[PDB]
């Protein structure tokens, strides 16, 4: 059971590669994005195909394939 | 001397624990709630003798799976957060504004007003999790304390802090289901890989984060394919009882004179790099009803930053 490469795109339109396992949590991916982008976890949330990614669920539950594009969304404070 | 207490997570299964009156509940058992109040840091006495307590810390193996049965697959911190959040929002109030209920402003809960008032318009939804569906029915009956606290617990919202109405609204709907049929069909193609149709049904065909108009939802999209080429995707069929589209704050001129197609929307006031303010708006009788945390005012025209937009039912087929 080996990892695969997905893409996360930030507010500016830049896609970066991330080696993930479908068994890892969304929270674990959010930590990878936080490290690469330099933004804390509670400042953004992730969407795939217009659906939010729940932190405690595994990535395999969203049908991510190699080079799938996940979107980084700023988490507003109102 | 010593008291016997009934410990429960579900209200129908109980475990007996005998405690002394020498140490607090927290040291002998864990954090406990009695009639909605936290009594973990008090010493047990005879007033709680023979009474049921709602335990949050140090759940047993059986109580944990009863917890997953009631609340879904939640983390160990969940029960403590929900019980504490529920008694923290005890003073909050749902105020009637122009025949509908709105959350009065308290402790930066304006984002919750946008979420709840938007949910109140979706009158065809149901929650699969029993505790969430129960709190939802209690909310629609007039008692919203449970629903508010559960929503904040599932959303990882910290009390008294601002948050994101769009994120919370779509996170809640991910736990819901539609009581009628709905369907959206995407067509995806790549000049090397070929063409394929993707079908979604139910409530998932009614929410989308990324666009804020139906025209943008129906436009062609292009992005890198697994082969390295350019892949395309385009909506080809859409039948829903309503449609919720959300995106970043986008300044628009909402106007009655043109009679727009959406029925409700949320507004973020302020700049997005800073703490702002949410308003929930609805179109009724040729005016925009602006629900600002227990107050309501009406305008025919409003320049505002739109986030969530609620459209009516969709009947669409293309190509
Ligand atoms: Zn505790
Ligand atoms: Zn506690
Ligand atoms: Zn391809």
């Amino acid at each position: 059971m080996e990892p695969l490469s997905i893409l996360v795109r930030n507010n500016k339109g830049r896609s970066s590669t991330y080696e993930v396992r479908l068994t890892q949590t969304v929270a674990h991916l959010k930590q990878q994005v936080s490290g690469l982008e330099g933004v804390q976890d509670d400042l953004f949330w992730l969407t795939f195909e217009g659906k939010p990614l729940e932190d405690q669920l595994p990535l395999g539950e969203y049908g991510l394939k190699p080079l799938s594009t996940v979107f980084m969304n700023l988490r507003l404070r109102g | 001397l010593t008291i016997e207490v009934l410990v429960t997570v579900d209200g129908v299964n109980f475990r007996t624990v005998v405690l002394n009156n020498k140490n607090t509940y927290r040291s002998q058992l864990g954090c406990v709630f009695f009639n909605g109040a936290d009594i973990s840091d008090t010493i047990p006495d005879e007033k709680q003798n023979g009474h049921s307590l709602y335990l949050a810390d140090n759940l047993t193996a059986d109580e944990t799976k009863a917890l997953k049965e009631l609340y879904g697959p939640v983390d160990p911190t969940f029960l403590h957060r929900f019980y504490s959040l529920k008694a923290a929002v005890h003073g909050w109030k749902m105020v009637v504004c122009d025949k509908v209920r709105s959350l009065k402003l308290s402790d930066n809960n304006c984002y919750l007003n946008a979420v709840i008032m938007t949910l109140d318009l979706l009158k065809d939804i149901k929650f699969v999790i029993p505790a969430l569906q129960h709190a939802f029915m209690k909310h629609k009956g007039g008692d919203s304390t449970d629903f508010i606290a559960l929503i904040m617990a599932y959303g990882n919202c910290t009390f008294g802090a601002p948050d994101d109405a769009s994120r919370l609204l779509h996170t809640v709907l991910a736990k819901a289901e539609l009581c009628c049929s709905a369907r959206m069909v995407w067509r995806e193609w790549c000049n090397v890989c070929g063409i394929k149709d993707v079908v979604l049904q139910g409530l998932k065909a009614c929410c989308y984060v990324g666009v804020q108009t139906v025209e943008d939802l129906r436009a062609r999209m292009t992005y890198v394919c697994q082969c390295g080429g350019e892949r395309h995707r385009q909506l080809v069929e859409h039948t829903t009882p309503w449609l919720l589209l959300s995106g970043t704050p986008n300044e628009k001129l909402v106007t009655t004179s043109t009679a727009p197609d959406f029925v409700a929307f949320n507004v973020f006031q302020g700049i997005e790099t800073a703490v702002g303010h949410y308003v929930h708006a609805r179109l009724k009788g040729g005016l925009i009803l602006k629900f600002d945390s227990g107050t309501v005012s009406k305008t025919s025209d409003w320049k505002c930053k739109v986030t969530d937009v609620l459209f009516p039912g969709q009947k669409y087929s293309s190509d």
